[PDB]
């Protein structure tokens, strides 16, 4: 779906070491090995949300398709 | 010093007044299970009402509201007399 | 820098945009006791 | 324009990884290099691109954003009006609040997505509830006021822009769009109607402004309330003609009521924002009726009127900040002899206050031509009411420059080297404006 | 349009009309039509008979604001203690109270809506501001001075509140859809349904 | 349930999976609708539930009696 | 047999889990960290679907901030019940599972109340148990006419609909979330006001519970907004927003919009796990705006999935009230927000315990733009 959801998904874990560190009265270069996991991990997360958002969309399509909803080739398109 | 507003009334006929407010007080689970159980039979009962115009059923909410008493206001002036 | 193209595809986005979200408004009811409504839909009940 | 939106996300970051002693430099550098990006936007705009100079979309309908000639000449403003606020604000608190502010409120701007445009300008809802309520020389009632009054126009705005999602199935501005409705209309119109301060939902304003920080009240006067105006032109003229066109008389009764009742109200002032802010009121209503006629002549007169009062106010608001630090007060009756012990902040004062009253030789004064000439174009009595009640302003500034100007005072109080340099800017702005350089 | 020169919005022909087309091949409605009772509520031909159906209404909402307040009374008064005085000839009053005046004033409104719009042979939102204004200055006849200017005017408002809300709102939107092709741009390329989603089947409650 | 507290099926079973049936076999896209096509197949369950019909021509066949006996 | 099968792992596994702590009862070990992981796991086999991958969810972030395998082991009992409440196919099912639900919530609500308030929180689940007899005795009257006069026993019906308006907390039925959850631990109060609800808005949609009558849905808009507004305890104001908002999700559920219903009670429950374990006055900032419904995080979205849904059905009244107690509310977080930034020094307990309220104020923030889509 979305082509920037890993980028947004690394700025993300950054603001949650981050913020982390803010919160808890750390500076916010401390706990460094919190940056790479968060950024890891939010990475994954932000990418595996966009596939099961597609996921979902395409089964949406096959039961409007099955329903009457004449969806052409390009609307097939749309939904990847 | 600094420029105050004015209060009205006089400072121990105020606080008689609010002393008003300090009589004993009920336990809400009284007035809870009465509103309870008539609610579940009043539901019960909605679905047969008939269908109402729009505008008597917000004039009827406008009157209901007026009508309202808030819990306080009878907490202050209650008097168990005749 | 070739505005026209840059407008007609940012154009063409918004609108594929548009038909996604009116294909994705186009919902039935999906209820398990509504039967009638998703007859097509293929399922099967554990019960 | 990518390059603008990067800096004004890059700013609030900055924040983050500052020492927080280099956090006022850091903030200053960021807000100049921010207004560079706003004029490499502008160059990058070629004018032969005639509907929209330029538009970017990051994925989404909602990450759409573009600029027009009202929204370029609002982001050049803010752009503009924005390091004289970071010089005189103190603190990384104070400075993370007006950042943040100003990131929202430079993002609304260019939106393109009602949806958007409303996430964003409300992002600064609490923001503008602490800043207003700050502990010592804050109020709560006016960050009560201004909350309450943005919440509710604002659900309204979102109410409509809920239900052209729902009809058209898309809120972009990009996508012509066209609706006979008056409740959308209206909701769409209550924001304006309220953010514009109209009688008689213009109460929230002066609270505000007396009780915000005068790096606030700068922001709020310059592009706060010319963000009514974008989504005029950006998101009700093109959809929402039609009612506009129905209500036009009814648009006129406000309008001017609003402009003659905020002139007398100004009468009754003894404070100086509160003048200042009253006056602002007052400035809104030939604005919104010359948007409202749907003319070439009106749009063009709108913004242009919109670009002198925020190169007009925030100057009257930053010499009455500058007066109120030397001073410790705001009331006209304790200020006296100003032009003897104040030459310096006396001639600029006068300046300004020449310029609100639209004299030839200030940005005003081409600006009110214009939208006079829309308004003659749709009526001759229009543009005469207007006219006329114009001569209750020079009263009160005439009866506040006089209760200033002369008396017997023991006190120098005269602006200093970074008072000067604040509105050095300014003045040089509003000169070159006035000679034509709109 | 988004530019200074030309004016933003459009412009639609009048003599030039687009042909309806269905939506839908097929049309499946879950919104059941109006009961008969509904109607016979609704008509306002006999004000009396108007007046006495549309009461009950008002005797309700009476009945439990007094049986709230008494209830408050109740509640408070000793059990242990042995009172000397009838609670229920205390109570009864305000019950009693609460109802007639509220019937009474629901009275007002709906004979003085049906009177007018008789009389007047239209309907229009005059009525219902003329009864609630009707219904306000009885609200207030011995009261201070705000209030003889404010009941009628908020009991005014609220039958323009009613009509603006109940009866404008629904009709002025009943074409737009949501699904397929927007209402009035239907040459735009939208995936066409053959029937409309049912979202729910018609309710029975 | 439908087990028939002894053995077997409840006394109505039959009909209420008659009336299941009916509703199975139609076509129509709503749930309200179909049992508008099936309601005499729910008659039957009721009347299977109930017997108020039968009740109410034994009413009658008793009231005409009586008048008879009156006279 | 292999269908059955299904359903008893989830036994076999609580019960050996439990057994397990039985024997490893030790004051080493009083925060069981390594059950707390064994139940999250035994509950992943309870997964079929995303409503019921929604259930765990909450499930697992609920038990993670229950201290001891105890009330751990009824969190879990909680779930089962609200597990069995989804798949309820009749009367039998629906008040099985839910009075069973009532029966964790009576135990959880004793076992986490200290000597010195035993007097104000026995109380309030007493009051509670009395209302919720009330509630269950009606149901099963109107159930046995029900299932006398038709020979069957269906759960669309009006008797089912009043039971799960008790459930929900609506209208005339919310003074004992008000009575109960005052007096008992704030993790009780925040996982009994948002999990319960996905179930009874599971049973709502799948069952076709809905009615026609839109007045109960208002009345808990405005009696909710009027008395948050009103109300001077910090508890009273955070028991009310749950009032009106599950009215106004009412209106909306009854109208076949499902979809958005689930996404707002997960994104309610994000919003509320901040305020409620407040440890740090800026997290419980974050918290009171996304419970307002506030632009940069994740509350917007799913307060805007249950507005958007408004207009389509076109009801203009439910608009305009939505529109003005939407503000009376906002009033009230307002107070919140002056109370802890604007009021006097304010200084609170130091309970590192942080769990999932770092993770849910992260994702407050930052899901606002994945989620854009859904509106
Ligand atoms: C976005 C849109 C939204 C859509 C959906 C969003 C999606 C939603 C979900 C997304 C959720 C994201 C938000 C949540 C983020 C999770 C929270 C979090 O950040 O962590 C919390 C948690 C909080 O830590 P804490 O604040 O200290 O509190 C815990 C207490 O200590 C309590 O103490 P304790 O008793 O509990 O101790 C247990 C624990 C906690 O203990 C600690 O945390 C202490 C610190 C651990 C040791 C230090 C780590 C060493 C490596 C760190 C590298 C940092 C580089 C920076 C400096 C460069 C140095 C050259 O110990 C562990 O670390 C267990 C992990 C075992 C790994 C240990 C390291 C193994 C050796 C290194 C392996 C590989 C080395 C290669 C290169 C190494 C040099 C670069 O952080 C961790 O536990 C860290 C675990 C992992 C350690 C880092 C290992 C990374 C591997 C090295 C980098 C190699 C590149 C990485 C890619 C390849 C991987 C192999
Ligand atoms: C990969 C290579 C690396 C390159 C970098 C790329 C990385 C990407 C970004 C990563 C940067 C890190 C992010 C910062 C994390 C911590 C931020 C923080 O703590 O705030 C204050 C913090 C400084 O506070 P502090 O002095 O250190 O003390 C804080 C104490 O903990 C408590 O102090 P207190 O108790 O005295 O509280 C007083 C409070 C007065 O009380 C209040 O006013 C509370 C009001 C409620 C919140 C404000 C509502 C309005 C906020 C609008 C959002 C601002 C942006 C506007 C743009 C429109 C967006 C639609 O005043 C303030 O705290 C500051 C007022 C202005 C800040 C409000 C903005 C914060 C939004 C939420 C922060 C994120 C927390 C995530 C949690 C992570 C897990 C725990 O940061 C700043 O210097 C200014 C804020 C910077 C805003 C950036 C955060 C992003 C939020 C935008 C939302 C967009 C979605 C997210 C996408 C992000 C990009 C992917
Ligand atoms: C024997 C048992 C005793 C009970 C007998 C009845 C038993 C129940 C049977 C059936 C119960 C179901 C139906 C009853 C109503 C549902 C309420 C409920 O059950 O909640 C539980 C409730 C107790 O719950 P709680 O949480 O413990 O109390 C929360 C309060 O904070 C309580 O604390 P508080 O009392 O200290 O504070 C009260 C506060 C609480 O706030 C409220 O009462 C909210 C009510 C707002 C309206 C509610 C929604 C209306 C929608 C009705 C839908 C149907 C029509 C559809 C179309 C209408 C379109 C709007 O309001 C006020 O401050 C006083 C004003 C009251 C109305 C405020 C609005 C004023 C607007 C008028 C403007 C004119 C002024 C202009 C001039 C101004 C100058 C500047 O139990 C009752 O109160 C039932 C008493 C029954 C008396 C109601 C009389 C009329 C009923 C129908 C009229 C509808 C209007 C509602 C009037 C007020 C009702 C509260
Ligand atoms: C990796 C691939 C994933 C992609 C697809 C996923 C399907 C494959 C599942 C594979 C597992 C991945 C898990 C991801 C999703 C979980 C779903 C799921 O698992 O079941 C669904 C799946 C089939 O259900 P379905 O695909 O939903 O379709 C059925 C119908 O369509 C009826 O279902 P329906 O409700 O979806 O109907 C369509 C629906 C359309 O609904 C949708 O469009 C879904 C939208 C996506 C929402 C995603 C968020 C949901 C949160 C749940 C998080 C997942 C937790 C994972 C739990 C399982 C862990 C494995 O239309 C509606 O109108 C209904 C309303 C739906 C709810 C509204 C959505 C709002 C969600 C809340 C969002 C609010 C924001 C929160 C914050 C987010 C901010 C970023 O069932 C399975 O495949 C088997 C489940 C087996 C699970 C565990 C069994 C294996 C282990 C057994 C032994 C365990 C003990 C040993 C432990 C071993 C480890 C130690
Ligand atoms: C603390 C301050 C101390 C320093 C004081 C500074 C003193 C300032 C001196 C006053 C300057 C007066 C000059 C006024 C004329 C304005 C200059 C100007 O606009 O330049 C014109 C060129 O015109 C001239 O050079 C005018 C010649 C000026 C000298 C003529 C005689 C001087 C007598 C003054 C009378 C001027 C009255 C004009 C009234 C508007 C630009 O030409 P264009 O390329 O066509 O620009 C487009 C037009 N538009 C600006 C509108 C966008
Ligand atoms: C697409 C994603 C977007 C949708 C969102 C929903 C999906 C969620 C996906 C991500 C979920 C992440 C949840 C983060 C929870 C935070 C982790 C946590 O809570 O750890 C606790 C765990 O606390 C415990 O109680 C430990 C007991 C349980 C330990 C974990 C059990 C693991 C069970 C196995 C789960 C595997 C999944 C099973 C197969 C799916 C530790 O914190 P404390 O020590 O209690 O206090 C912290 C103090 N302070 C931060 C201030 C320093
Ligand atoms: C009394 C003076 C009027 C005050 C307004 C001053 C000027 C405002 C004009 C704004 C310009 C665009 C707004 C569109 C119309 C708004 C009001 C126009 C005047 C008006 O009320 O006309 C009514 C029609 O509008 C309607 O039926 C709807 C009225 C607005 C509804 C109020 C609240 C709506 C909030 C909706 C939120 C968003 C919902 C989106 C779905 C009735 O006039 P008539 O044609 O019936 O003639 C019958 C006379 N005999
Ligand atoms: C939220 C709206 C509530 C109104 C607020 C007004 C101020 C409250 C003061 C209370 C006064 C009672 C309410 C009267 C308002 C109606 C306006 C009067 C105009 C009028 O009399 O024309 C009627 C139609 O207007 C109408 O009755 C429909 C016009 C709708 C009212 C205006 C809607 C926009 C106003 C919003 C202003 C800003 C909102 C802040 C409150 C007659 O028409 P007819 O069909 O009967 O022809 C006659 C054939 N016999």
């Amino acid at each position: 779906g979305w082509e920037y959801a890993g980028t947004y998904g690394a700025l993300c874990g950054m603001v949650y070491a981050i913020g982390s560190n803010v919160i808890s009265g750390r500076a916010w270069f401390r706990r460094p090995w919190v940056h790479v996991t968060s950024v890891t991990l939010s990475y994954l997360g932000s990418k595996l949300l966009d596939e099961v958002q597609d996921t979902y969309y395409l089964e949406h399509l096959k039961r409007v398709e099955r329903k009457g909803l004449q969806v052409t080739e390009e609307h097939k398109k749309l939904f990847s | 010093d600094e420029p105050k507003h004015q209060i009205p009334g006089n400072a121990l006929d105020n606080w008689a007044f609010l002393r008003t407010y300090a009589k004993p007080l009920p336990d809400m689970i009284h007035y809870y299970y009465y509103v309870y159980l008539f609610g579940f039979f009043f539901v019960y009962k909605v679905a047969d009402f008939p269908e109402y115009s729009p505008r008597v059923l917000v004039m009827a909410a406008l009157i209901g509201s007026l009508f309202y008493v808030r819990r306080d206001w009878v907490h202050r002036e209650f008097k168990d007399s005749p | 820098v070739d505005s026209q193209a840059e407008w007609y595809a940012e154009y063409d986005k918004l609108e594929k945009a548009r038909q996604k979200r009116r294909i994705w408004k186009w919902r039935d009811s999906d209820s398990r006791d509504e039967y009638a409504i998703n007859a097509e839909e293929p399922v099967i009940y554990i019960r | 324009m990518s390059l603008y939106l990067f800096m004004l996300f890059l700013q609030p970051l900055s924040l983050s990884f500052v020492s927080r002693s280099f956090s006022k430099i850091s903030s200053l550098m960021m807000s100049f290099a921010t207004l560079w990006s706003a004029v490499y936007m502008w160059f990058t705009s070629n004018g032969a691109n005639q509907t929209f100079y330029q538009v970017v979309s990051w994925g989404s309908d909602w990450s759409t954003f573009g600029v027009c000639y009202t929204s370029l000449y609002i982001s050049l403003l803010c752009a503009f009006i924005f390091p004289i606020c970071v010089i005189l604000v103190q603190g990384y608190r104070a400075l993370s609040i007006l950042i943040c502010i100003q990131t929202a409120v430079s993002l609304s701007i260019v939106s393109l997505h009602m949806l958007a445009f409303y996430a964003l300008f409300e992002s600064s809802l609490l923001l503008f509830f602490i800043l207003i309520g700050r502990r010592k020389y804050g109020s709560l009632s006016a960050a009560y006021n201004i909350s309450i009054y943005t919440f509710i126009s604002a659900l309204g705005f979102l109410i409509s822009a809920f239900w052209l999602n729902w009809s058209f199935g898309s809120v972009c501005a990009l996508l012509p769009n066209e609706e006979a409705n008056s409740f959308v209309a209206f909701g769409i119109f209550i924001l304006l109607w309220v953010k514009a301060p109209l009688v008689p939902f213009h109460l929230w304003l002066p609270e505000a402004h007396v009780y915000a920080p005068t790096a606030g009240s700068v922001l709020l006067a310059g592009v706060l309330l010319k963000i009514s105006i974008v989504g005029l032109h950006v998101f009700f003229l093109p959809i929402c003609a039609s009612s506009i066109v129905k209500a036009f008389p009814l648009i006129l009764s406000i309008c001017l009521g609003s402009f003659i009742f905020s002139s007398f109200s100004t009468l009754k002032q003894i404070d100086l924002k509160k003048i200042v802010a009253y006056s602002s009121i007052s400035h809104m209503a030939i604005v919104f009726l010359s948007s409202a006629t749907n003319s070439g002549l009106g749009i063009q007169g709108a913004v242009l009127y919109c670009i002198a009062h925020g190169l007009i106010s925030p100057g009257l608001f930053l010499l009455v900040g500058i007066l109120y630090k030397n001073t410790n007060t705001k009331l006209v009756f304790y200020l006296r002899g100003l032009s003897q012990q104040a030459p310096v902040w006396w001639s600029v004062w006068v300046f300004f206050m020449l310029g609100n009253l639209a004299f030839p030789l200030f940005p005003n004064f081409i600006a009110e031509v214009v939208c006079l000439s829309a308004l003659f174009k749709n009526h001759e009595l229009y543009a005469y009411a207007f006219i006329f009640f114009s001569f209750v302003g020079t009263v009160y500034s005439s009866t506040v420059l006089g209760r200033l100007k002369g008396g017997v005072s023991s006190q120098c109080v005269d602006a200093s080297r970074l008072d000067v340099i604040s509105w050095n800017p300014l003045v040089l702005a509003t000169v070159v404006t006035g000679i034509g350089y709109m | 349009t988004f530019n200074y020169v030309i004016p933003y919005g459009g412009s639609s022909s009048y003599t030039i009309n687009n042909e309806p087309v269905k939506a839908e091949e097929v049309t499946v409605d879950f919104s059941k039509e109006p009961s008969a009772s509904s109607l016979k509520l609704a008509d306002k031909s006999d004000w009396i008979a108007y007046t006495f159906n549309n009461v009950p209404l008002m005797a309700t909402v009476g009945l439990l604001a007094g049986a709230h307040e008494a209830f408050l009374h109740y509640e408070r008064t000793p059990i242990y203690g042995k009172r000397t005085y009838n609670i229920i000839k205390k109570l009864a009053p305000i019950v009693i109270n609460k109802t007639a005046y509220a019937t009474l004033l629901g009275a007002i409104f709906c004979a003085t809506d049906a009177l007018y719009e008789n009389y007047s042979g239209k309907k229009s939102y005059t009525s219902g501001m003329v009864a609630g204004a009707a219904t306000g200055a009885v609200f207030a006849i011995g009261r201070p001075l705000p209030q003889p200017l404010v009941w009628p005017l908020v009991f005014a408002a609220a039958p323009v509140i009613a009509d603006l809300f109940g009866e404008v709102y629904p009709e002025s939107m009943k074409s737009a859809r949501g699904y397929g092709t927007p209402y009035g741009f239907e040459n735009l390329d939208d995936a066409v349904p053959t029937r409309n989603p049912i979202r729910r089947n018609p309710h029975h409650y | 349930s439908g087990f028939g507290l002894q053995s077997g099926t409840a006394r109505c079973y039959d009909w209420y999976m008659d009336y299941l049936k009916c509703m199975d076999e139609s076509k129509a896209p709503m749930i309200t609708l179909r049992k508008q096509e099936c309601s005499e197949w729910l008659e039957d369950y009721n009347e299977c539930l109930h017997r108020d019909k039968l009740k109410l021509r034994k009413l009658l066949i008793e009231r005409e009696k009586n008048k008879q006996e009156a006279a | 047999m292999w269908e059955n099968l299904w359903y008893l792992d989830i036994l076999i596994n609580v019960l050996i889990i439990t057994i397990f702590g039985l024997i490893s009862c030790s004051s080493s070990a009083t925060k069981s960290y390594d059950l707390k992981g064994c139940f999250i796991i035994s509950m992943v086999g309870g997964v079929y679907d995303i409503p019921s991958a929604i259930l765990w969810c909450l499930a697992s972030l609920s038990i993670l901030n229950f201290n001891g395998f105890f009330a751990s082991l009824f969190l879990v009992f909680t779930w089962i019940s609200n597990l069995f409440a989804m798949q309820s196919l009749n009367f039998l099912g629906i008040y099985l599972a839910f009075e069973m639900q009532s029966l964790c919530l009576l135990v959880l609500g004793k076992i986490t109340a200290n000597e010195n308030q035993r007097w104000f929180a026995y109380r309030g689940l007493l009051k509670y148990l009395v209302l919720s007899l009330i509630a269950g005795s009606i149901f099963i009257f109107h159930a046995s006419s029900s299932y006398l006069q038709s020979g069957v026993m269906i759960s669309d019906s009006l008797v089912t609909y009043v039971f799960l308006l008790f459930k929900l907390g609506v209208a005339p039925f919310h003074m004992y979330t008000l009575e109960l959850f005052s007096v008992v631990s704030r993790h009780v109060a925040f996982v009994f006001s948002t999990l319960p609800k996905l179930s009874v808005l599971y049973l709502i949609s799948n069952s076709n519970i809905g009615s026609e009558c839109v007045w109960w849905g208002l009345i808990s808009l405005w009696l909710g907004s009027i008395s948050q507004y009103q109300s001077v305890f910090v508890r009273s104001i955070l028991l009310y927003s749950s009032v009106a908002e599950i009215g106004l999700v009412l209106l909306v559920l009854q109208e076949g919009f499902s979809w958005e219903a689930f996404s707002w009670v997960s994104i309610y429950f994000l919003s509320l796990s901040g305020v409620w374990h407040a440890n740090s006055k800026f997290v419980s900032a974050i918290s009171v705006a996304s419970i307002a419904g506030l632009p940069p995080f994740l509350g917007f979205i799913g307060k805007a999935q249950i507005l958007k849904s408004l207009v389509s059905i076109n009801l203009g009244i439910l608009i305009f009230s939505s529109i003005l107690a939407a503000t009376i509310s906002f009033i009230g977080y307002l107070r919140l927000i002056r109370l802890m930034y604007l009021v006097s020094p304010v200084k609170w307990k130091n309970n590192k315990d942080s769990s999932f309220i770092n993770w849910s104020t992260w994702m407050l923030t930052v899901g606002t733009l994945p989620m854009v889509y859904s509106v």
